[PDB]
């Protein structure tokens, strides 16, 4: 029964660690999109206002 | 103060990229309100596609009365040329008041609320100019310049009831003349459920022949789910430990109700609406039936834009629906649940 | 067409619009108004129309008129003037249509003042009263059933609920003009055929058929053909 | 009259009728749970009272205070009530029937000691002036014997210290889904009125060690089992009375809606004719 | 030991997801700042161009 | 508008209006069928509704002659802070009169202490 | 409507109160004096300020708590006091 104690528990650390990193990375993705679009609107609205 | 203007001008703003030209007629509005609206129209999108007709409350009753007919003549230009258009008439009640003033000063015999005898024939002959017109007519009008087009002129008149009296003379005339109403109840608006549309009393006599196919498939259950929520809302107030069939139905009703509300100047494309309704209809919300639904929708719209925009282009082009689209929508929802 | 000796139908798309246009013309001519603002000649202008629509020693004109009641108020002068002339009242129901029964005619709220024994005959009268009574009882037991369960129902009340479900289905009919939606041939049931069908179901013959035998089936002799195949 | 105030009353009466229909929903479902609980309790309590009925009559008699038909100096009542409204007159009819019996003892100069299982009983008898010696309230949707034991333990102590000589439970019987009746039932002093066990008179009952402790335990269980069934049956009766009351309140609300609408329609018609008459008179 | 391994796997995800979300809310705050900044900046451009 | 007021102001206003509307529909139900036939989350929101509907009252310097009390001026920020605190339930334990005819919510806790 | 618009106050006298036996049948909360405290002696000014609110809120509590057999004694106290002043 013991033998399995190490093997069975392998997935919990192995899979959890991967998922944790993947979601952590996903945030840096959200941040990059949100601030790159903020930069785009910051330039588009400046040029729009001076043509108006 | 229930969002009648807000709904109309959002309708106009959503036409920025359709071929449907738009007209806003402001009857008896105060000039600073009109100016605030016009500035919003340029700022949030395009005033290039809209004609604004103005008759302020300081101008003579003759100019108010006629205004809407002048706007219809401007929209009836596009209809007879082969191009679709959308006209909004703001306060047909103020036009009726202006006509009443003119009629009484001309000594014409009074009727039910002092309104003249032909007050029906005012709005009747105004609104029955809003039509879709066949290719034979538009080819004989233009004398053979356009050949296979069919012009149209959609109309959205706006009426103000007083303390929600639906039996008053002008409201009942206009409700008989038109074919569907979007009834905006006030105590939903006070409740914060904006836009405060009231189903069951608001109908559309044209039916689902006006819907595109994907919006037609994904909306049939919504009507039943809200109907079931109307009756099961009474139970929700004070009672619990009902049958789980009922419990599920009520909960889902309360969360679809929560889903059908949005900020004022955000219009939503058919693909965005489609997938949000699919999420409600296929049950992807059934475990998320909590206050986060607003954040859930915003996150889903961002995620969909980030990863699967060619689907959004294909749905915004076609509105088509089939098994492959049904499966792809499943794949998109299944993936999004794994995220935030 | 009546003077040729035919039986004509005259459909009026809305008689309320006739009355209201009479008000508008009366106000344009300037005559003093009466009642809830209606014209002084309301009952005459209705009577001049409605009295021309009659049977005669040659032909007849029957008329089916659509009725709008303002503000839901059955006592308002336009309803109250119109109802004096109507001999029958057919009510169409979203509820009955939702069940898929077509035509979606509510049997309980629809009425006719021909439906009296010295006019219609005793057999027809007592059949029609019987079906009305059965459907009304069922409309009460359905409230109970939901409130409690079918367990409460007695064996007699279960036989009421069964016959009522059969009667309700046997009211549905396939129309010749509705083939495209339904794909069925379309049928025209004679008065004797419908009286016999409902008499049979009420007296308990065909209590051994399933209720889906009666749906969209036309006459009762076709109900047994369908149950034969089913 | 007045069109807006009447239309406001019509709105309020409409919504009230819709609520009383939903309350009739909660009342029926709770009746289902309450009566199946009763159906479970019934066999055990019915057979336990049968068992004591066999002990009532048959020889090898030990002698015990709950067994003998002693004289009546004062009388005990266990009274069950609701804690809620909207149950019609179920409590009033039970309280009146008790008040009649307590009056009959007060004619004899026999005092009454009362133990209340519900708040309505506490309120009524304190304000009327019955000697409430025990009380528990707010048992809950699922009542349990454990909480009910204390008042009974007090009434038992009053009997076994010898003060209290006759003891009853008063409760409503779930005669049918739609019919019930208030009953006063003789409880602890085991009525010799019950049938003699002549049908099995071969047996003179015999005992495992200490008949006193064993028999005392068994009678403690008998009294409690009787009180627990009487409570569960009164809760089923309560749910049936509430559903009947809410059905009546639904029909009376519809009856008001159909009459207020006629007042409103007559008022709008008069308002429409007072004007117009005044606009034509002013137009002159 | 196996049961302990199961609990820590369910924890890991909760910490990781709550850790991505704080980046997302930081990005929203920074966006509101930088958009106001852009609006005022172009505003000052407008003020000078219209007065001139 | 959330754009032109502070977004916390807008959220506080939407909360206050939603709560008071939810009280209004309960009023005639309680009047006929009684308070005992509410549920606990409605008994909660009916209490918070009463506390909110007291904290809207105020003494005016020009309405001192009528009532015999000093007049109170509340700053906008203090108003938001108070109504948000009441809705978030930070003052759920105080009686209704602790909010009646008072200035800022710091004065609601001072008068609550005196109460 | 005209006279109510012109005057400095109102005393409303009611049929229900008169039949109930409250005579003089004045209804507080529907009657006001816009001169108010200025037109009183200082003693009356002092004593009367408490009465004006107490009766108006008493009728609210008396309506709201028709059916609750038991009540909070804070509310109960007010209710009794209102019946006393009435
Ligand atoms: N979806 C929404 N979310 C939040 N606020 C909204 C929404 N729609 C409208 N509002 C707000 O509701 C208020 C009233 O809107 P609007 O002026 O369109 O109502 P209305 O019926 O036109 O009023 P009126 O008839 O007096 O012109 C405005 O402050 C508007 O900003
Ligand atoms: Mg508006």
């Amino acid at each position: 029964d013991l033998d399995l104690a190490k093997a069975s528990a392998t997935d919990q650390l192995k899979k959890a660690k991967a998922e944790a990193q993947v979601i952590i990375e996903q945030a840096n993705k959200r941040r990059s999109q949100i601030l790159d679009e903020a930069k785009a609107e910051a330039e588009q609205e400046r040029t729009k206002i001076v043509a108006q | 103060q229930t969002g009648k203007t807000a709904l109309a001008i959002d309708a106009i703003i959503n036409q920025r990229d359709s071929g449907i030209k738009a007209i806003y007629v402001a009857i008896g509005q105060k000039a600073s309100t009109i100016s605030n609206v016009v500035r919003k129209l340029e700022e949030h999108g395009a005033l290039a596609n809209t004609i604004v007709v103005v008759a302020t409350a300081s101008e003579s009753a003759a100019l108010q009365y006629l205004a809407p007919y002048a706007g219809a003549a401007m929209g009836e230009y596009f209809r007879d040329r082969g191009e679709d258009a959308l006209i909004i008439y703001d306060d047909l009640s103020k036009q009726a008041v202006a006509y009443r003033q003119i009629s009484l000063l001309l000594r014409r015999p009074p009727g039910r609320e002092a309104f003249p005898g032909d007050v029906f024939y005012l709005h009747s002959r105004l609104l029955e100019r809003a039509a879709r017109v066949n290719a034979e007519y538009v080819e004989a009008f233009t004398k053979g310049e356009v050949k296979g087009k069919t012009g149209s002129l959609t109309a959205l008149p706006i009426i103000e009831t007083q303390a929600g009296d639906v039996s008053a003379f002008v409201p009942t005339n206009v409700i008989s003349i038109t074919d569907g109403q979007i009834f905006l109840e006030t105590n939903l608006f006070n409740a914060g459920i904006r836009p405060a549309v009231n189903p069951g009393i608001s109908v559309s006599r044209v039916g689902g022949a006006a819907q595109t196919k994907i919006m037609k498939k994904l909306s049939g259950g919504i009507r039943t789910a809200l109907a079931q929520y109307r009756e099961l809302a009474a139970f929700s107030q004070f009672a619990s430990d009902l049958d789980d069939a009922t419990r599920k139905q009520l909960d889902h009703g309360q969360k679809v109700t929560e889903l059908l509300k949005q900020k004022q100047y955000a219009p939503m494309s058919v693909a965005q609406q489609s997938l949000v309704l699919f999420a409600a209809e296929r049950g992807y919300l059934a475990d998320v039936e909590l206050s986060k639904i607003g954040s859930f929708e915003a996150a889903l719209l961002a995620y969909v834009d980030r990863d699967h925009a060619p689907l959004m282009q294909e749905i915004n082009q076609t509105g088509g629906y089939n098994d492959e689209i049904e499966g792809k929508l499943k794949g998109i929802l299944d993936s999004f649940k794994a995220t935030q | 067409f009546r003077d040729e000796g035919r039986d004509v139908l005259l459909f009026v798309d809305n008689i309320y619009r006739y009355t209201l246009a009479g008000t508008e013309v009366s106000a344009l001519l300037g005559r003093m108004p009466s009642a809830v603002g209606y014209q002084p000649t309301l009952a005459e202008e209705m009577g001049v129309l409605q009295e021309r629509i009659t049977s005669t020693k040659t032909g007849s004109i029957t008329s089916v008129q659509a009725v709008y009641v303002p503000a839901d108020d059955l006592t308002d002068p336009s309803p109250a003037t119109t109802f004096a002339h109507l001999d029958a009242t057919v009510v169409l129901s979203r509820q009955i249509a939702s069940l898929g029964i077509y035509p979606a005619v509510d049997p309980l709220d629809s009425t006719s003042r021909q439906l009296d024994p010295l006019v219609v005959g005793q057999e027809h009268y007592d059949t029609a009263r019987g079906v009305q009574s059965i459907l009304q009882r069922y409309q009460e037991l359905k409230d109970i059933i939901a409130i409690l369960g079918m367990d409460e129902l007695s064996e007699e009340d279960k036989l009421v609920v069964a016959r009522a479900r059969k009667i309700q289905r046997f009211l549905s009919q396939p129309f010749f003009v509705a083939e495209v939606f339904t794909g069925s041939p379309g049928k025209y049931v004679s008065l004797k055929d419908t009286i016999r069908g409902f008499k049979g179901i009420m007296e308990g013959e065909y209590d051994h058929l399933p209720e889906q035998a009666f749906y969209m089936v036309g006459s009762i002799e076709e109900a047994v053909e369908k149950a034969k195949k089913l | 009259a007045g069109a807006k105030d009447i239309r406001s009353k019509i709105a309020s009466v409409q919504n009230t009728q819709k609520i009383t229909k939903a309350m009739e929903m909660v009342a029926a479902s709770k009746m289902r749970k309450s009566q199946d609980r009763m159906a479970a309790s019934r066999p055990y309590a019915e057979t336990m009272r049968k068992v004591i009925g066999h002990l009532a009559h048959g020889n090898l008699e030990y002698k015990h205070p709950y067994l003998e038909d002693r004289d009546v100096k004062r009388v005990g009542y266990l009274v069950v009530s609701t804690d809620r409204g909207l149950a019609g007159g179920l409590n009033i009819n039970l309280f009146k029937k008790l008040l009649a019996e307590m009056k009959t003892w007060t004619d004899k100069g026999v005092q009454a000691d009362l133990a209340m299982i519900g708040s309505k009983g506490v309120s009524f008898f304190n304000s009327v002036g019955g000697n409430v010696v025990a009380q528990v309230t707010g048992m809950g949707d699922n009542p349990s014997l454990s909480e009910l034991i204390g008042p009974v333990k007090v009434m038992l102590q009053a009997y076994d210290e010898g003060r209290l000589d006759k003891l009853y439970i008063v409760s409503n019987k779930f005669i049918n889904t739609m019919s019930q009746v208030p009953t006063i039932s003789q409880l602890l002093p085991l009525p010799a009125s019950d049938d003699d066990d002549l049908k099995h008179k071969s047996w003179d009952y015999l005992y495992e060690p200490d008949p006193k402790a064993l028999l005392d335990t068994l009678l403690r269980r008998y009294v409690e089992s009787q009180v627990y069934q009487g409570v569960v049956e009164n809760l089923a009766s309560e749910q049936a009375a509430r559903m009947v009351a809410m059905k009546a309140a639904t029909d009376n609300g519809g009856s008001l809606i159909k009459e207020l609408q006629l007042v409103y329609n007559k008022a709008r018609q008069a308002s429409i004719t007072q004007e117009l008459t005044e606009i034509v008179s002013g137009a002159a």
